[PDB]
Formats: structure tokens, C-alpha cells, sequence
RNA sequence: CGACUCUUAGCGGUGGAUCACUCGGCUCGUGCGUCGAUGAAGAACGCAGCUAGCUGCGAGAAUUAAUGUGAAUUGCAGGUUGAUCAUCGACACUUCGAACGCACUUGCGGCCCCGGGUUCCUCCCGGGGCUACGCCUGUCUGAGCGUCGCU
RNA sequence: AGCCUUGAAGCCUAGGGCGCGGGCCCGGGUGGAGCCGCCGCAGGUGCAGAUCUUGGUGGUAGUAGCAAAUAUUCAAACGAGAACUUUGAAGGCCGAAGUGGAGAAGGGUUCCAUGUGAACAGCAGUUGAACAUGGGUCAGUCGGUCCUGAGAGAUGGGCGAGCGCCGUUCCGAAGGGACGGGCGAUGGCCUCCGUUGCCCUCAGCCGAUCGAAAGGGAGUCGGGUUCAGAUCCCCGAAUCCG
RNA sequence: GGCUAAAUACCGGCACGAGACCGAUAGUCAACAAGUACCGUAAGGGAAAGUUGAAAAGAACUUUGAAGAGAGAGUUCAAG
RNA sequence: CGCGACCUCAGAUCAGACGUGGCGACCCGCUGAAUUUAAGCAUAUUAGUCAGCGGAGGAAAAGAAACUAACCAGGAUUCCCUCAGUAACGGCGAGUGAACAGGGAAGAGCCCAGCGCCGAAUCCCCGCCCCGCGGCGGGGCGCGGGAAAUGUGGCGUACGGA
């Protein structure tokens, strides 16, 4: 259960805070787990996805072991678009099929300074939690 | 006295309320003087007032008004309660002496109708159902 | 239910004649809600019969001896073997039904 | 009235610009709930008050 | 002839658009507003007009000053201070 | 030209004279049913309207 | 076109109308 | 170039006015291009020009008003724009020293009889 | 076997009932409890590349600056020394409106200071700051066959 | 240790049934996501009516009706399509207190061009005051703006518990104006004059203010030009005030 | 003649939390461009209106018709 | 007649401040009915109620007895239980209707005028210096200007005080 009297445990209020979230909270919600190799290497469970990330699709029709680059992260429909994950329209044009980032694993990260800062901060908090558990 | 502001007779109702001439106003003319001075000066604040003269047609009152904004009152700790915003327009709420004499407030057996905050607080405290949880 | 629910609309009844059903209807207007019927439990919108109040007797008090009797009966039936299974608990492998464990 | 005033002419000027319909790209968005302009005032049907 | 033929003589206007409340309720002969009482210094509101209260309250319009009053209240009305620059 | 509604004919004249460096014979103003002020700026005949229109870009 | 108002009342059968009267 | 607000603050006021006039000429040319029928590059460029004008005027207003309050800081009477704009009931209060002004008799009472620190036994 | 009419069933239309969903109400409880002449509430009019309504904003006009966040907004085009979002503490906030130069026609003024005009020489134009009533302290100018003192 | 995407609720059913009955359980179809049995608890808990409330649909009924003000006909064109659109010809009407040409109030883009025939124009339309893109109202002289009328309405004063009300010259020190003279200070070839500052001197007015797009009120006419503006735009002639 | 917290009240506002409540004719008038459209000279009166699909994947192309409309073909588990 | 004070009353776009209006659920002061009931109705009742008016605050009001009691006396105000549907009012009809005390939540007391003592020992504004200046405050220097004896400040207020 939850013991904080300010955290909402209401369905309609949680759906409101979800579907009416501003973009910096949209980025926080739209996060994806890392692979086993990257998780062992960085000690980081999950990260928010970026435009220049590599993705294996885990669930759905387009799942497999195909490492595809993200086309762009569309936070309005809570979705990302992947390069080879696409389909053909009636007229013939290719349209990228939208995949939610919860069914998405990262095989390679695109590392900038802020990205390395977030990874080091999450690894530091994980080490503090491990030392408190020890 | 105060007559009823109606056309000629014409108080439409039961014969109790047809009285128009011999009605009396509930507050005193000294408190009327205080509220007229305080309505003419919203910046000045009424302390109290006193009688100086009366005619058959008029009475005459000196009303004491105080600046809550002049430095001689503001820097004096004895009167800086006048500078507080709680005492804005005492003359209308009846916080000066001529208004407090009209409210009918006091201690003891002669003032049961204003026990509590006022007469309105007395009536409201008496006319409520205290419908409890477990009853 | 709020007390203002149904009473915000002003509606005088049309009287008799007009071949209408003698209901308080909405006073004029060039809209759908005009001469429609506002008050009453049977009309669309408006009020319902018996608005539920905040001063309903929600809470019931019990005597202290009856509360303690209920506690004593609820504890005493937790020692009998048939009454615990008739509640529904799977207790077939439990070694003793008054299960008293150490202070650790 | 040909003898207008500036306030009344400005009030009519705002309504003349409000009288235009919606564009065709506004119903291509994600959360659209507008099929057409429901506030189309015609000069015979609604007489603008006054 | 009190109906259809008498409705044709209606061309001169009595009310017009007011300039304090905006509604077309400013009588030209009495030179006063029937909605809010414009030559009076105070707003014309009544308790028998309970529905006409909530058509014109503080929650109705913009509150272009009152929302930033609330925003400055929720951090204690700080003035002149600046956050720590980069 | 299309002008803000709060302007004067002298303001339009001095504005055209300061911006486009050209003398003005007169200014005739009307207010459109859109709301903006249409201004017919009659120039002096020493400068050409077609030449200054080709200078400012309109054609 | 807005919602037409309800068919108006017309004193059709009062004392004023001689087209139909009851026993008096 | 991308007109940022950082380098506008160190520059002189006449350079800010010259850049403002250049941006006004640039806005007028883009409006003429919009009305004649121009490129979508110009149609997106006019918003950048408007925001750059807003930035330049904001920096000019900062360098004006902070210098004005630096000038009127030492003086006792200062203009109403430079006076601290908070709520009216909070401006019409007493002063911080005037809330601490006590009378001589009350200070004598606080000197002679302070609220003592005490405890009782069981 | 005809046409028409009645009943039942399959199917197809008018219609949106039932059911299931709910970024919404209703009720109860907690903390705070703050508007305005330094111009409130409200109203009017404008502001988007394509923008009617809603939302947001005020000629810096779907936003400016600062901080945090850290690669987007998106309906379509256009272009890491910080895009977008949130906080917002700095700056700015058109016209009415207690509304304040007198009226509400957006009309007519008066005073002072600047630039064209001048070469202070008066008009004209443009810009800026004042000009609402009552009242408190002090200052200045006053009035009185009100009470006096000196020649 | 209930049912359920190997199909929940709801709905339909010429099927099998059960119960006196209220109702309930299976079979078949549709459906796509929740639902039920037992012991208790609680209620906004059961409809055929109330000239019941809302929504929808029938007979009437392809029925009443599309009948006030004399009247249309032929050919050609656009067009898929013509009794109604356009042009020509013929015959008519309004017959200068008009069915003509222009204004006020009011309407507010209805004015003009291009395209459409989804909805409207109680038949139709290739048409329109409909729809969608675009354009259109140019003034010292035309009006408003100024004045005052009947009247409205501030200030003083009076009244009123009070928002406020009365009152418009009535219980008011109600002027800020200007000729001339004196004094000092500034500005310009410090000549001579303007600007302001003080003093002397002079002065009646009437009530602040609002109130007529037909009352009073200085001064613009001719020709040409637009798809739509003309005493307004252009040309030629003037004229009023400062 | 005068001042004074505390326990007390709060169907307005800001930030919140919960429900043996209601589930689009119900619940606030307003779940949606709601005090909106619309009506009345005015004071005032005041609606109706949720659901494709998981993802627009919103039916390319051929063919009759002037088009509205279809018939094939295609998407989807399902256009029943 | 002139000059100089005082007292009353003016004029200021004089220097510095304030009030106007809004919201209004709670609070204070007025004003204030009729529906209804009494099986009619007129006193009553609805009812100091609806509507109207003015004024604030985060609470308001009240508030430290010209009190309650008659006891072996309690001891500011406010709120709850109880007193109590009681005493009492009422065509004594319909109906209306407290207070004391007891148990609690909270608990905090005080200041002037007068009477008197102290060389007005008091207060405001402006000039200069230092600190701080986004709640314009503290100290020093001014034959600077006023307010005030028609009385400012200190001791002191019913519990006594000097
Ligand atoms: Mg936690
Ligand atoms: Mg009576
Ligand atoms: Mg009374
Ligand atoms: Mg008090
Ligand atoms: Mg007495
Ligand atoms: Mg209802
Ligand atoms: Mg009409
Ligand atoms: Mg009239
Ligand atoms: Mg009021
Ligand atoms: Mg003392
Ligand atoms: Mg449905
Ligand atoms: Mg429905
Ligand atoms: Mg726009
Ligand atoms: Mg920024
Ligand atoms: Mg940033
Ligand atoms: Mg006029
Ligand atoms: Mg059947
Ligand atoms: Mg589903
Ligand atoms: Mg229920
Ligand atoms: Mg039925
Ligand atoms: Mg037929
Ligand atoms: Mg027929
Ligand atoms: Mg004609
Ligand atoms: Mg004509
Ligand atoms: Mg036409
Ligand atoms: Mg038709
Ligand atoms: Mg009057
Ligand atoms: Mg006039
Ligand atoms: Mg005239
Ligand atoms: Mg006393
Ligand atoms: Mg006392
Ligand atoms: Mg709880
Ligand atoms: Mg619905
Ligand atoms: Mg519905
Ligand atoms: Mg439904
Ligand atoms: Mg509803
Ligand atoms: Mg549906
Ligand atoms: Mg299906
Ligand atoms: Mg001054
Ligand atoms: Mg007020
Ligand atoms: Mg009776
Ligand atoms: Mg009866
Ligand atoms: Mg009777
Ligand atoms: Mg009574
Ligand atoms: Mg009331
Ligand atoms: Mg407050
Ligand atoms: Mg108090
Ligand atoms: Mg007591
Ligand atoms: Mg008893
Ligand atoms: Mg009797
Ligand atoms: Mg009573
Ligand atoms: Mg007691
Ligand atoms: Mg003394
Ligand atoms: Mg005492
Ligand atoms: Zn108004």
C-alpha cells in the first residue's frame, strides 16, 4: 500500500495526470529498459529514450531481434517511430508503425554529457541503495 | 424618531406592521453622528464622540477622528491598534461606544439575548440542530 | 445530492387549458429547454424524490459490553476446528490450531 | 445605418472576421473534436442582438 | 392591430452596448445601464438573482492580475530576489 | 498602405517620409470593415510610384 | 434556424366568441 | 545569426538601438514579402525576427530600469514603479521596527518579570 | 398459385434503448486563507506562416528574460555555446472600467520640456510628464465693523 | 483454490425445459471485457396509465395544400441535363401619389467578380441576398464634431440608517480672465518686442456639463474614371477659416 | 473610556485527499469550442451534444454515372 | 489709517500620505415582509426570517463584571454535553422558549482620562555624516521649522496608588 497522504491513489486523477502531462513529464513516463549487457555495464535499470537510440522490439507484431534506429520520439501520442518498423499504405507510401516505449529495449545508448550525468547519478543512487541494504 | 419610508400608508400586510409614524430607530443619534462622520471620512477612523448641544430640530456632536497613517499615531505603541486593519470603520459595525450602547450587549441576567458574540450569534447558536454522529 | 440540483431553473406552471399536463415548465426562450418541464421527480433533469441529506444517521453506536462480547466470541470461535474451516481457511497441514509462536 | 460610429463599426468588424469557417488542417490533429464551425451566424437567421 | 402591424413601427432603439459590463443594456433616455448600473459607482448585484451572480463573478473572466497574485502568494510574495545564475 | 487605426494623416505622412525617403503630396485615410486603416498616399510628381514600388518590392 | 417557439395561446372560446356557447 | 540575450547585455545602448532598427527593417521586409507572396523560409523567419525584437527591447528595458533603481536606491523617496509592488493590504501594514516598538511601562514589566523557566516534581 | 390484409421467423433500413467504459460531477475532510489609485473584479479590441471557436497573451501581444529540465513542437512547411516543457523571482502589461483633464461623440482643452519648424518668432505636427473628489500633517498666499498691542 | 479473449455483460431466438407464480437455467447467432452463486448489510430497488417528463416512430397520407394583385410565346447559346439561366424577336403589365431613380431609422458584408450545385430558396434551376475563395467605402467645403430647445445632470446646501435622494440658483469667499503702469529676471545684431514672476488697477452676469446625423451653423462645382467608391479618386476652376 | 491571542464558524478562492454516491434523460445548467449556441428592448431565461480501431492501417487502382451514389480490389481478428 | 500677534474661515496641478471599488461561504451593524400555521382570521406564528443597505478580517464579534448567586460561596470572553423542551411567554390557543450551576476544549491579562509629582522632561518634518537601504529604520551634528500649557511624555488605574 501507499502511506503518503499526498500521493494520489485515484484512477481518474491518475489518468488525468497521465494524459495531461507536460513534455518534461512525458519524457519521464516514456522510458524504456536497457538490455542485459548495458544493464550489467552501467548498473542502470531504465532510461528515457532519445531520437538517436537503437531498439529491439520485444512485444507486438513487429517483434524480433532486429536492431533499428529510432526515427523520432512522438510524445503527444506517447509513441516512438523506428526505422525498419513500418508498413505500406494503400497508395504505396511507407508509414512508420508506432511502438510504445514500454515494449522497447535499448541495445546501444547515444551518449552525451547530460546522458552520462544521468547514468552516473542513477548508478550513484543504486550504489547508495545497495550500501543501505548491506 | 424614524418614520417608515413607504408611500402614504400602504404597508401591505397584517395590522401589526401598519405602524409608520411612532416607529423608533434602533441605534442612537450619537451613533448616527459617528457613522456619518466615518462615512464622510473613510481614511480617518472614529474613536468616539460626545454631545455639545441640542435644538428642537437638531442635536450636535463632536466626533473624534484619528489618522491610522500619521507618524505620531503610527510610532506610538499605545494607539497603534488604531493603525491595524481590523478596526476599519468601527462606526458601521458598532465598535465605538455610541454603537455598543445600541447593541444591547453586556454581562448578566439583563443581557441574555446577546450571549455569545452578539444578538445574531445568540440567535444562530440557539437555532441549530446539533445532529451528532452517534446521536 | 446537492440542494440546488433542480431548483436553479425558474419554472411557472402553464395553468389549465393549453392542453398541457399542468407541470412547471421553463419560461419561454428560443431553445430546446423552453416550455419543457423542470420541477418534479418524473421530469427530465430537475430534481429527484427525497434528496439524500448530509444529516442522515450514518453512525450506529454499540454498547461496550456487546462490543467486548463480540470480541470474546470472535476469539473463542478461532480455537474450534470446524468453525475455522467453515470460514474457509486451508488448515490441513497446520500442526496446532491455537497456533502460538515464539517471541522472536 | 450608413451613419455609423467607430465603436459599432469595430463591433461589426470583429463579427465579420468571426463569421469565417474553419480551415482544413484543423481536423487533421490528434485530439480533434471539431467537425465544423458551429458559430456560423447568417445575416438573416441571427440578427446579432441589438 | 396591436400585433403584426404594430411590430413594424419598431426601429428606434432604447438600449445600446454598455462600456463597463459589455451587455446591450444601456438605456439612452435614462442614461443608465440596466445590467450593472453604470453611472452608479458600485456594481448592481442582487441575491434574488442567484443565477445572474455566477454569470459575472471573479471565476468568469480573465483574472489577469489575480492569478499572478495567487502565484506570488504560493511563494510568499518575494520581490527583487533572483535565482542563482549559471 | 495598411496602417494601424490609431494613426493620423500627419503621422502617415512623416512615417512614409522617414521610412522610404520620399515626399508626400497628401494622405487619404479610410477604415476598412476588417478594421485596419487603408491609406492612399498621393506622392509628389518628382518621384515615381512605380519606381518606388519596384524599390520596396511590390509588383 | 433556431427552435420555433410553442404554438401561442389564442382566446378562442371565451365569452367573446359567439361561434359556440353552452347552455346558460 | 541567433540573437541571444547574453551578449546583448554587455553592449552599448546605441548598438542595441542600431540592431533594433535593423530588426525592424527586417520585419518590414518580411511583411512585404508575406503580402506579395514569399517563401515559407521567410514565413518562419518573421517569428524569429519578432522574438529577436522582443529580446532586444527586453534587454534595453533591463539596462534602463536596473540603472534607474541603482540611481534611486540611496534616496529616501523613490518612484512608484521602483517601490516594491506587493499586495495593498501588505503595503498598508506597520513597519518591522514599529511592530517591535514597545512602551516604557511594558519594557519595565518585561525587565522586572520575565517568564521564568521552571518544572515540577512528580 | 393471383392483388390487398393479419400472424410468426430469417435478413435489411428509421431509431439510439440496454450493457461496458469515464481527462466529469456530487458529498465529506485537511492545510493555506492572498484583491485594488504601485490602478482590482469585469468588459472591449487586437496578437499564430497557414487560425473560426476554446485556451494563452498584450503592439515585446499561443509570449520576453532568469532558473531547472536535457533533443524536440508537430496537422503541414520552414530552420548541446541549449530545442521543448515546468517554475516564474526580472521586464513589460492596448482601450474602457473605483476610472482620474471635462464628456463619453473617441470629441474638445490648459501648463511645462524636447525634435521637425526654427535660428525663441508666434502658429502647425509628433513625443513625454501633469491636470478626479474628499480628507490628514506641514508650507505659501489671503479674508474678517472676531479679540487685542504700538503710533 | 468461482466463471472468463479456447469468449464477460448486453441483445435476438419457429429450440429444450423448470417453477402455481414472481422469474430462472441450457442450445444457436451477434458481441468484444468484464460477470455471477451462497451468508449478511444498505438503498435514489420493480410501471400501463398521472390531458405523466425526454427522445423516436405510425395511421391520417402521397392527403389537405403549393388558387389575392390580367400573360406569356418562338429561336439560339452555355450545359450531362432547360417551362423557369442568358441573348434576340413578339405580346403584355407597373402607366410618373409607379413595380422607376435616390435617402433617414434599422440591417452588417447582404455590395462586386470568379467557381460549386453537398444543404436552403415549400417544383426545378446551369440561377440567387446560398456556399467557398478573393476585393470594395479615399472629404477643410457632405454630415457628425460646436450651440441650445423640451429636458437631463454634477458642485454648494438640505435630507437620508444606508446605496444615495432632492435641488439647478436655491441657507455659496462660485473669476485664474484681460487693457494700462511700476519692479527684477531671462531670449534674440540685449535696438525693440514677445514670454513669464510680483504688486497696483479693471470687470457683472448665471450657473460645471450633457442634450437635434430633419433646429441654428463660415465655406465646392463642372467633366472624366471603377467589376464594386465618387460634391471624396484624376484634371480643370474656385472658395472658407486660422 | 479603550486594547487583547486561544479554543469557535466557513456551500467564496488556492493547493489537496477520500468515498457502501451518480455513470451521459443520472450526476453541477455545463464530462464535449457551457453560462456556449439561441430567445427577449431589458432585467433575465438557457439547451442539445461522449465512445471506428490496438495502430488511420480512414479503402490505392479498374469500371458505370455529371456527381451524389455504387460494383470489384485492398487494410484490419473483425467494415457483420 | 498703517504695522504685528491670536482666533475662525478660505484658495492651491503646494511637499508627503490615505479613502473610493470588487469578492462576500463565515462575521458585525441596520432595515425588514408575506407565503404558512392557528383546519377561518385580526394578537400570535412563519420571524429579527427572505429580499434590501453599509463595513472588514483570516477569522469576525465578545472579553477581563456597575457578574452569578444567597451556598462551607464561585470568578474574563468564546464553543460542546447537560440544565431543558425546563422556568417562563402565548385568542394560556396554535405554538414559542432561555439563563444559573456542574463536566470539559481553551485559558492571558491589561492600558488611559481624572487625582498628583517632575525647568515640555514630549511628538512630527527638513539640511549634513556613518551603517543599512525589495516591511526607509538606528546614532550624532543644526541660535532649522512647526505641534503642544485650551497639556505631550515618565510614575501611576480600583488588584489600591504616590
Ligand atoms: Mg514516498
Ligand atoms: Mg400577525
Ligand atoms: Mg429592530
Ligand atoms: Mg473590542
Ligand atoms: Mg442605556
Ligand atoms: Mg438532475
Ligand atoms: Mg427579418
Ligand atoms: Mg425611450
Ligand atoms: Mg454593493
Ligand atoms: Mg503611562
Ligand atoms: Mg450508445
Ligand atoms: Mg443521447
Ligand atoms: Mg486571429
Ligand atoms: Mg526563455
Ligand atoms: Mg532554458
Ligand atoms: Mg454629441
Ligand atoms: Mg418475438
Ligand atoms: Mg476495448
Ligand atoms: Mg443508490
Ligand atoms: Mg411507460
Ligand atoms: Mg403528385
Ligand atoms: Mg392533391
Ligand atoms: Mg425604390
Ligand atoms: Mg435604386
Ligand atoms: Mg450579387
Ligand atoms: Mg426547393
Ligand atoms: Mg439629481
Ligand atoms: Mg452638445
Ligand atoms: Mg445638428
Ligand atoms: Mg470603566
Ligand atoms: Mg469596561
Ligand atoms: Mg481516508
Ligand atoms: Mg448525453
Ligand atoms: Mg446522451
Ligand atoms: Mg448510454
Ligand atoms: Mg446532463
Ligand atoms: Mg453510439
Ligand atoms: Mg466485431
Ligand atoms: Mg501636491
Ligand atoms: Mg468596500
Ligand atoms: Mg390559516
Ligand atoms: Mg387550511
Ligand atoms: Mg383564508
Ligand atoms: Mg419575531
Ligand atoms: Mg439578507
Ligand atoms: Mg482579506
Ligand atoms: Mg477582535
Ligand atoms: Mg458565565
Ligand atoms: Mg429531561
Ligand atoms: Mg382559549
Ligand atoms: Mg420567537
Ligand atoms: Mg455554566
Ligand atoms: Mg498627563
Ligand atoms: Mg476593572
Ligand atoms: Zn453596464
Amino acid at each position: 500500500m501507499k502511506f503518503n497522504p499526498f500521493v494520489t491513489s485515484d484512477r481518474s486523477k491518475n489518468r488525468k495526470r497521465h494524459f495531461n502531462a507536460p513534455s518534461h513529464i512525458r519524457r519521464k513516463i516514456m522510458s524504456s529498459p536497457l538490455s542485459k549487457e548495458l544493464r550489467q555495464k552501467y548498473n542502470v535499470r531504465s532510461m528515457p529514450i532519445r531520437k538517436d537510440d537503437e531498439v529491439q522490439v520485444v512485444r507486438g507484431h513487429y517483434k524480433g531481434q532486429q536492431i533499428g534506429k529510432v526515427v523520432q520520439v512522438y510524445r503527444k501520442k506517447y509513441v516512438i517511430y523506428i526505422e525498419r518498423v513500418q508498413r505500406e499504405k494503400a497508395n504505396g507510401t511507407t508509414v512508420h508503425v508506432g511502438i510504445h516505449p514500454s515494449k522497447v529495449v535499448i541495445t546501444r545508448l547515444k551518449l552525451d554529457k547530460d546522458r552520462k550525468k544521468i547514468l552516473e547519478r542513477k548508478a550513484k543512487s543504486r550504489q547508495v541503495g545497495k550500501e543501505k541494504g548491506k | 424618531g424614524r418614520k417608515r419610508p413607504v408611500p402614504k400608508g400602504a404597508t401591505y400586510g397584517k395590522p401589526v406592521h401598519h405602524g409608520v409614524n411612532q416607529l423608533k430607530f434602533a441605534r442612537s443619534l450619537q451613533s448616527v453622528a459617528e457613522e456619518r462622520a466615518g462615512r464622510h471620512c473613510g481614511a480617518l477612523r472614529v474613536l468616539n464622540s460626545y454631545w455639545v448641544g441640542e435644538d428642537s430640530t437638531y442635536k450636535f456632536f463632536e466626533v473624534i477622528l484619528i489618522d491610522p497613517f500619521h507618524k505620531a499615531i503610527r510610532r506610538n505603541p499605545d494607539t497603534q491598534w488604531i493603525t491595524k486593519p481590523v478596526h476599519k470603520h468601527r462606526e458601521m459595525r458598532g465598535l465605538t461606544s455610541a454603537g455598543r450602547k445600541s447593541r444591547g450587549l453586556g454581562k448578566g441576567h439583563k443581557f441574555h439575548h446577546t450571549i455569545g458574540g452578539s444578538r445574531r450569534a445568540a440567535w444562530r447558536r440557539r437555532n441549530t440542530l446539533q445532529l451528532h454522529r452517534y446521536r | 445530492v446537492s440542494e440546488l440540483a433542480g431548483h436553479q431553473t425558474s419554472a411557472e406552471s402553464w395553468g389549465t387549458g393549453r392542453a398541457v399536463a399542468r407541470i412547471p415548465r421553463v419560461r419561454g426562450g428560443g431553445t430546446h429547454r423552453s416550455g419543457q418541464g423542470a420541477f418534479g421527480n418524473m421530469c427530465r433533469g430537475g430534481r429527484m424524490f427525497a434528496p439524500t441529506k448530509t444529516w442522515r444517521r450514518w453512525h450506529r453506536r454499540v454498547n461496550t459490553t456487546q462490543k467486548r462480547y463480540a470480541i470474546c466470541s470472535a476469539l473463542a470461535a478461532s480455537a474450534l476446528p470446524a468453525l475455522v474451516m467453515s470460514k474457509g481457511h486451508r488448515i490441513e497441514e497446520v500442526p496446532e490450531l491455537p497456533l502460538v509462536v515464539e517471541d522472536k | 445605418s450608413s451613419h455609423k460610429t467607430f465603436r459599432i463599426k469595430r463591433f461589426l468588424a470583429k463579427k465579420q472576421k468571426q463569421n469565417r469557417p474553419i480551415p482544413q488542417w484543423i481536423w487533421m490533429k490528434t485530439g480533434n473534436k471539431i467537425r465544423y464551425n458551429s458559430k456560423r451566424r447568417h445575416w438573416r437567421r441571427t440578427k446579432l442582438g441589438l | 392591430t396591436k400585433g403584426t402591424s404594430s411590430f413594424g413601427k419598431r426601429r428606434n432603439k432604447t438600449h445600446t452596448l454598455c462600456r463597463r459590463c459589455g451587455s446591450k443594456a444601456y438605456h439612452l433616455q435614462k442614461s443608465t445601464c440596466g445590467k450593472c448600473g453604470y453611472p452608479a459607482k458600485r456594481k448592481r448585484k442582487y441575491n434574488w438573482s442567484a443565477k445572474a451572480k455566477r454569470r459575472n463573478t471573479t471565476g468568469t473572466g480573465r483574472m489577469r492580475h489575480l492569478k499572478i497574485v495567487y502565484r506570488r502568494f504560493r511563494h510568499g510574495f518575494r520581490e527583487g530576489t533572483t535565482p542563482k545564475p549559471k | 498602405f495598411i496602417v494601424d487605426v490609431k494613426a493620423n494623416k500627419h503621422q502617415i505622412k512623416q512615417a512614409v517620409k522617414k521610412l522610404y525617403d520620399i515626399d508626400v503630396a497628401k494622405v487619404n485615410t479610410l477604415i476598412r470593415p476588417d478594421g485596419e486603416k487603408k491609406a492612399y498616399v498621393r506622392l509628389a510628381p518628382d518621384y515615381d510610384a512605380l519606381d518606388v514600388a519596384n524599390k520596396i518590392g511590390i509588383i | 434556424d433556431p427552435v420555433p417557439y410553442q404554438p401561442p395561446f389564442l382566446c378562442q372560446w371565451g365569452r367573446h366568441q359567439p361561434a359556440w356557447k353552452p347552455l346558460m | 545569426a541567433k540573437i541571444k540575450a547574453r551578449d546583448l547585455r554587455g553592449k552599448k545602448k546605441e548598438e542595441l538601438l542600431k540592431q533594433l532598427d535593423d530588426l525592424k527593417v527586417e520585419l518590414s521586409q518580411l511583411r512585404v514579402a508575406k503580402v506579395t507572396g514569399g517563401a515559407a523560409s521567410k514565413l518562419s523567419k518573421i517569428r524569429v525576427v519578432r522574438k529577436s525584437i522582443a529580446r532586444v527591447l527586453t534587454v534595453i528595458n533591463q539596462t534602463q530600469k536596473e540603472n534607474l533603481r541603482k540611481f534611486y536606491k540611496g534616496k529616501k523617496y523613490k518612484p512608484l514603479d521602483l517601490r516594491p509592488k506587493k499586495t495593498r493590504a501588505m503595503r498598508r501594514r506597520l513597519n518591522k521596527h514599529e511592530e517591535s516598538l514597545k512602551t516604557k511601562k511594558q519594557q519595565r514589566k518585561e525587565r522586572l518579570y520575565p517568564l521564568r523557566k521552571y518544572a515540577v516534581k512528580a
